[PDB]
């Protein structure tokens, strides 16, 4: 049996404070609780005795109808709470019509489900539990603040803030840390925050569990720099006395929910094992009158709070030496001049529980403005569930289909503000979805704590993230190659030819075509070649012209000798045009020449060769010549073949990834047969030459035929090799073919211009 | 409602001892002090002895001061008070009352109160 | 309000049993309890009274004490339990002594708290949650079952045993549902087994709930097609329901905890929708002396049931006709030959029921054995019973149950027990039953697998990725999850140390077929058997034969009365210069070996220089005449020029010394290649170059000179020739990649045109 | 435990009507059935009427078939018999019972049982 603290009425209505901490784990069985809370029990106690007695005095709520309470204590432990909660209901196997309270989200749900049997409203002022909104299963409840999904949706934005994604997790065993922790996980999933590892602790556990925690809690150090804590007041307590057992202090960072927001119970005597944590609090302003009534309270003239004595002499450490409650475990009296007003803080909740109480004034005062001797449950709820009135800071509370108020967020930061002096600073706030917190204050200059990461980002070159399975935040970056663009953040894919990855690693651009033969040296050489054998044809061709008479020329046939020039000027033409551009009308032209002007220049060597092998028969000496124009017809034939094989063409061609070219169509195999028939040709002429290569001649003609044909054979089996040789193949041909125009040229007609001369 | 009933007094002679013993009925008697008290016939009443609700505080008056005794058992609910050289002006009658909510000794007001018992002293 | 079954004794215990299903999602506020039950409901309460009847006449248990019951009803509901242990504590505020269930987790725990405040002891017989271990929190608490942490641990081993790696989840919602997957999901993230999603839902829920879960664990086909359900009966009977609405039957596999293990209640016209289940059961036999006092109760002769009456009716479908009780709906009458031997099933969990209220009993009797040794029944010590007492007397019991074996509960309050594994299946032409496949027991699983299967189609064990795990392929995780897989082809040049890596290797190594690392590459250097080097010896052998003939033929004709004009000793040493040239041609490509690679250099750098020095000297001699200092030794100094190239030679040793090394032009292949400076091989080739100009010069002032055997005018062929070999060899060095043949070609050509081109004309003079 | 009350019975002449009342205490009135009983002075007693514990069925005896009516309420927790066409050989004290665990009527084990009211019945 334990005291309880009642005022007489006629409407009683009932409470359950925690004026005691909860009973060791050594003695939970025993029921017996320990020591004595101020800003809870005190204060809460004190808060309702008079909220009630200024509600009736009051002549406007309730006139006529005098409020009378019963405030017991749950001794924040489920246990003690349901016994003093099954007092309540001893009646019913003056009433009561109400429960205010508790403040603990398992202990809120087994007073419940004692309670709702019976039809008894519950008006909770701190319990925030997300599972206790099931109107389903809690059907008498309701609270007058918000549930905690909103403080989860902070607690991620926050985290998102700042850029913190290896964050290691701690939550306290019971329905609070439970729900909580369950919500903050679901919504930091659907993102990149990756949780590093996730604890439980009971509240009550001894030092040797808070050593073990710690120890597990420091093996993620170096990287889980940050801890997110949605566990009660004496949870942060105990690791902060567990940090300093194991001499460890500002290695950690740990935000807080409103168990821990702006309470300096937790934070003291370790306030440098805790510097630098954020937490999140409801937002309430003080209450003024409350103050002016608590600070002149007196333990010799109270005589309705059964646990004021022992408070006093608690906070005081004194003993009152006559009192009926004298301890005699202090050494010390209590003096006269002692007062309430030193080292005053209110507790940060009162504006709840008296926004609670004035609920159930008003919800009475509505069912009444409708017989009534035996106070109806079930209407009292559907009269509570209606209510909408203004609270003690201005503000409308009203009720939604859940049974519970919209609120704010304050967000604190616990800091070092002069030399031992430390203090909690409003640095932010959350409100409907929308953070407005300020980074000036906190890590003032550029001190930011460093983000809780499992792995630095690889970007902007040809670098991979692979995923070894265990966490998706933890990689491993490898290179690609150089041909290789990032496709997706994981993969590298590799173009086609022709195409070269861009500097932004992001696609290939299908590099374009290099050609540049103008600028070349070698080219140029070839053209300065050609360009002097065109003007020593073009002289020789009018020294001819001039001399058309021919007094010694007509030997040989002046026909001849024009169709020899224009074989000249022909190869120099195509050595000029070989060049040219990849065009096909230029290749086709390039191709015609080839074929044209070294089997005319052997044909008419041929015919000139045979005009004197008949005599030591003839069918035309004169006509004979054109037979030979017949011949050279027959090597167009072989070109014509030439387009009945494959059309001209002009293709690029990749020797390299690196270096594409473009060339124009060159069969392998066709251009043999041309070269064999004017080989088959010289190898006639050579042999003709040498069968009369001795044979005398009026202007000694045999002797430099046989060394031509000897040095036009020996060049042409020099130049075979070379086509098959070097992989470009360019200009090995024109080279070849101006060098034997030249050779013809010279070793031709050098004897006429001697002669001439 | 706790409830108090007195046992002990009757008739002695001078230099002799007694006790008397005070019992509660009903719990929460560990949260009470305890106070015993005297009245002639036709005087006032006044205050003996008095004990805290957990006892180790105990005050006498003056009048009385080192021949009695206060002591309280919370087990068996009973509290005893030890009478040693009794007088003749002693014998009155003897209240038992639970103080709570009080001031120092004897501003104390007493929410319950006993039948009481009468103690003669005789020659 | 409820009623309430007793017989009077001088103690009384509790019970609360499920006699009636509880109530809709609709009527929970009101707490309407459904229809009645038989196996769950009303053969525990027959039960429980023959056994207290039994108890009081025995007279070693018990003697001289009767034993009374107040038997109420829980309902299944948490609500309904917690009022009617209301009514237990307040008739002590006779007595109740202990309580005997209730048997679900989360109604024994809202129970637990209202008893453990009044100090009374609670056994329970199905309530196998892992969290009623803790004696902190549950103090009064003994169950007569292990807790549900071997269950998980048998649902693993056969997950396990079938590697079915890829599952969905499924757990109704409550204490028991959520603690059993909990423990399940860290047991099989341990052992390596793989969760899709994971779901709950409530037993009373509607049908658009259950149609909604169907949907979400039909959008996971077909890679997972196993759920593990952890939940109760009417959740895997909503299941059924479910998948017959739909008409998706087939696709499944379902296992099964204690909730669903023979009650064949949950498959009854389902039955199509659930063959091949595979469910776990705690090991219990039939009571024999149960099924004879049950099957002769009749309703006009029990008078101690409350619920018997209805439940008559109930089961039977008809109106009992006169009877208090009537119910007058059902349209068919009563008839009087109705009995209970008819498809009678008994409770697959009554001889726990009966041990856990023989346990109560035999802890009264030791308490009653120490406080009053040697009185006959309740002495003044024993009165009124304390609970403390009791409970320590109950954590000390020790007996043998009706099944044979011993039960004594451990420090936790928990007993032993083994498991069996029960499949669904059909047997016939529509006739279904479950048949026992296995059992667990001490980590050890025993299971028939012919029995299960019988064929080759056990179903796909459930994957999310095929094995890519061959060696030339690596695998990808997407991101996911570590389950599923994308498998993509190593490189060519590639190996692998892990199954998800792909790393190449340095140049000349290729990696293995089994692509477990880069061991290296073959060279290749058995050049004899190519055509190319056969018809190159073939030419040297060749030119050797026609040098040795010349040389023979000069020897013998020494005397050389026409031959006078040439020096003898300068044509041998032409003729050695040759011969050298051929021995150099043959040995072009003798070996890599460093001493050939010398000999090459050497004999290269020499033999051509040497003979055509020789014949520069011969050119320049007959140059003099249209002064001289001595024709017969500037041969000597001839010699000395020969010397100079070979100094040039030993410049080419002080540059630097050649070696043989591995060259590799491209990863497929590697060559072995001997050392030749490119700007080393110059130097030789432009002495030998200005030589030929010199003597091309000489030649040309003298082309059209008489000569006796017309020396002067083969002199200008050789020149010319050997001009233009040079010049076309000149390029081929520079072109070709190899660049191992053609030099040889080249020299060994030039060589036999000086040959001829020299000395033809002697030959045919000779003849 | 359960208490009947009657009520309703008096002076009547013959061809009148009558109604007669029996109340229950208790809360679980509807888990019983209730039957309605006679005895005339100088004879035993003899069934006349029966209801089970929902309505719906109701069985009468064959001297009193036809004229005779019963009914319950569970909302009122209260039992009604309704008379007609009263006739000289209906007086007698009338009494109500409760069974709950009975065989066919009229076998039903009464096991609570009521004062009774006397009914005279002149010409
Ligand atoms: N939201 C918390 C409220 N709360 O927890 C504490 O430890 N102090 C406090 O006010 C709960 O649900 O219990
Ligand atoms: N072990 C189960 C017992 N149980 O649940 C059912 O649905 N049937 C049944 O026997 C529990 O913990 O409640």
């Amino acid at each position: 049996r334990r005291v309880v603290a009642h005022m007489p009425g006629d409407i009683i209505i009932g409470a359950l404070f925690s004026v005691h901490h909860q009973p060791t784990v050594d003695k939970v069985h025993e029921r017996k609780c320990g020591a004595v809370r101020e800003q809870y029990g005190i204060q809460r106690v004190e808060a309702m005795l008079h909220t009630l007695e200024r509600i009736n005095s009051d002549p406007t709520l309730l006139p006529n109808i005098t409020l009378g309470c019963e405030i017991r204590d749950s001794c924040w432990h489920s246990a003690v709470a349901l016994e003093q909660s099954i007092e309540f209901i001893r009646d019913s196997l003056k009433p009561i019509v109400g429960v205010i309270g508790p403040g603990s989200s398992s202990v809120a749900i087994q007073v419940q489900n004692l309670l709702q049997l019976f039809n008894i409203p519950q008006i909770a002022y701190s319990a925030t539990s997300m599972d206790l909104s099931d109107k389903t299963l809690f059907k008498y409840f309701m609270r007058v603040v918000p549930s905690d999904a909103q403080q989860a949706r902070a607690m991620v934005d926050i985290v998102k803030r700042y850029n913190w994604t290896y964050v290691s997790a701690v939550h306290t065993e019971g329905n609070y840390g439970e729900s909580g922790m369950e919500a903050f996980k679901d919504m930091s999933a659907k993102e990149g925050i990756c949780i590093a590892h996730s604890y439980k602790i009971y509240s009550n556990a001894g030092e040797q569990s808070f050593d073990k925690l710690l120890k597990k809690l420091t093996s993620h150090l170096p990287k889980a720099r940050v801890v997110a804590c949605f566990c009660e007041g004496m949870t942060v307590r105990g690791l902060l006395m567990a940090m300093r057992r194991l001499g460890l202090a500002g290695e950690f960072l740990l935000l807080g929910s409103d168990g821990w927001a702006d309470r300096y119970d937790v934070t003291d005597g370790y306030q440098r094992e805790a510097v630098g944590g954020i937490t999140i609090k409801l937002q309430s302003p003080d209450v003024k009158w409350f103050d002016d009534y608590y600070l002149k309270l007196r333990p010799e003239t109270n005589h309705r709070n059964p646990w004021f004595q022992e408070f006093w002499q608690h906070r005081f450490q004194c003993r009152l030496e006559g009192f009926p409650q004298e301890n005699s475990k202090y050494n010390k009296t209590c003096n006269s001049s002692l007062t309430l007003k030193t080292h005053h803080v209110q507790d940060s909740k009162m504006g709840f529980v008296i926004n609670a109480i004035y609920s159930m004034a008003y919800g009475l005062h509505n069912m009444q403005m409708s017989a009534m001797k035996p106070i109806d449950g079930r209407k009292l709820l559907e009269s509570l569930m209606k209510t909408n009135f203004t609270g003690v800071s201005g503000d409308t509370i009203l009720f939604d289909e859940n049974g519970d108020s919209p609120g704010r967020y304050e967000i604190m930061n616990f800091k070092e503000m002069g030399k031992d002096y430390f203090d909690y600073i409003n640095v932010g706030s959350w409100d409907n979805g929308e953070l407005k917190m300020d980074d000036d204050e906190v890590w003032s200059k550029k001190s930011n704590i460093i983000r809780s990461v499992c792995s630095e980002p690889c970007e902007k070159g040809q670098i991979k993230v692979i995923r070894k399975g265990e966490v998706s935040c933890c990689w491993t970056c490898t290179p690609c190659k150089e041909n290789e663009y990032v496709f997706d953040e994981y993969t590298c894919k590799a173009c086609q030819l022709g195409s070269w990855p861009t500097d932004d690693l992001t696609g290939c651009d299908l590099i374009p075509v290099q050609y540049l033969r103008w600028g070349d040296p070698e080219p140029i050489a070839a053209v300065v070649f050609a360009c002097l054998g065109l003007l020593a044809t073009l002289f020789v061709t009018v020294v001819f012209i001039i001399y058309r008479d021919t007094p010694v020329v007509k030997s040989s046939s002046r026909e001849l000798c024009y169709i020899i020039l224009a074989g000249i000027c022909l190869g120099y033409l195509c050595t000029f045009c070989l060049i040219a551009k990849p065009k096909q009308i230029y290749c086709y032209l390039q191709r015609i020449g080839i074929g044209l002007s070294p089997a005319m220049s052997y044909s008419a060597l041929v015919t000139k060769t045979n005009r004197i092998a008949r005599i030591l028969r003839f069918m035309s000496a004169c006509a004979q010549l054109v037979i030979a124009f017949i011949l050279i017809c027959i090597q167009l034939g072989i070109i014509v073949a030439l387009f009945i094989m494959e059309p001209p063409d002009i293709m690029h061609d990749y020797p390299s990834i690196r270096e594409v070219y473009l060339i124009c169509n060159t069969t392998n195999l066709g251009v043999v047969t041309p070269l064999g028939y004017n080989g088959l040709l010289i190898l006639s002429c050579t042999f003709y030459a040498f069968k009369t290569r001795n044979v005398p001649a009026n202007f000694n003609e045999a002797k430099y035929i046989a060394f031509t044909m000897y040095t036009t054979c020996i060049i042409w089996l020099a130049f075979v090799p070379i086509y098959f040789g070097s992989n470009y193949k360019i200009i090995t041909m024109c080279f070849s073919v101006s060098l034997s125009a030249t050779v013809a040229l010279g070793c031709m007609f050098v004897p006429k211009v001697y002669i001439i001369l | 409602q706790v409830q108090l009933v007195e046992s002990g007094g009757g008739l002695v002679q001078a230099g002799g001892s007694l006790r008397l013993s005070c019992a509660a009925s009903g719990r929460t008697f560990t949260s009470y002090a305890m106070g015993w008290f005297r009245q002639a016939p036709g005087k006032e009443r006044e205050s003996v002895a008095a004990i805290s609700s957990s006892g180790g505080s105990t005050h006498y008056a003056d009048s009385v001061k080192g021949r009695f005794t206060i002591s309280r058992d919370n087990s068996k609910n009973t509290v005893y008070l030890q009478m040693n050289s009794l007088k003749p002006e002693d014998t009155a009658v003897y209240y038992c009352a639970a103080a709570m909510y009080g001031s120092r000794w004897p501003d104390w007001e007493y929410d319950y109160w006993g039948q009481g018992t009468q103690v003669t002293v005789s020659s």
